[PDB]
């Protein structure tokens, strides 16, 4: 049988977890070649990009090496 | 036209620094590399 009704005066608190993204560090340390760009035309067999900045004189840089990459004035 | 394997047909030079001229290209040759024949209804265009 149950005589008594007790409860333990000892209290416990839940101790609230969460993870957040609170700090943003990246690590931005590459070794490429990053181009000074008055045009750069991607053609690949799918998707073909053309992206003109208007000057007097251009050049043409032509890399086959992935996909045709044609660079105008450098 | 349809081509056959084996078999190609000779076209004549333009002379004009070839087919990619490596002294450089002039504003009014860029304007047609600029504005390529792409099928407009799958094409977006944009300039600011």
């Amino acid at each position: 049988m149950f005589l008594i009704h007790f409860v333990h005066y000892k209290t416990i608190l839940q101790k609230y977890t969460f993870k957040f993204k609170h700090i943003f560090l990246s690590i931005d340390k590459y070794n490429s070649l990053f181009f000074n760009i008055s045009g750069i035309l991607i053609w690949l067999n799918i998707i073909h990009i053309n992206i003109i900045l208007i000057k007097y004189s251009f050049f043409i840089l032509i890399n086959n090496f992935e996909y045709l990459i044609i660079l105008i004035s450098t | 036209a349809r081509r056959k394997w084996g078999q190609k047909t000779w076209s004549p030079t333009a002379t004009n620094g070839g087919a990619a001229p490596a002294n450089g290209v002039s504003a009014q040759e860029a304007l047609q590399i600029a504005y390529r024949p792409m099928p407009p209804s799958q094409t977006v265009e944009y300039e600011e």
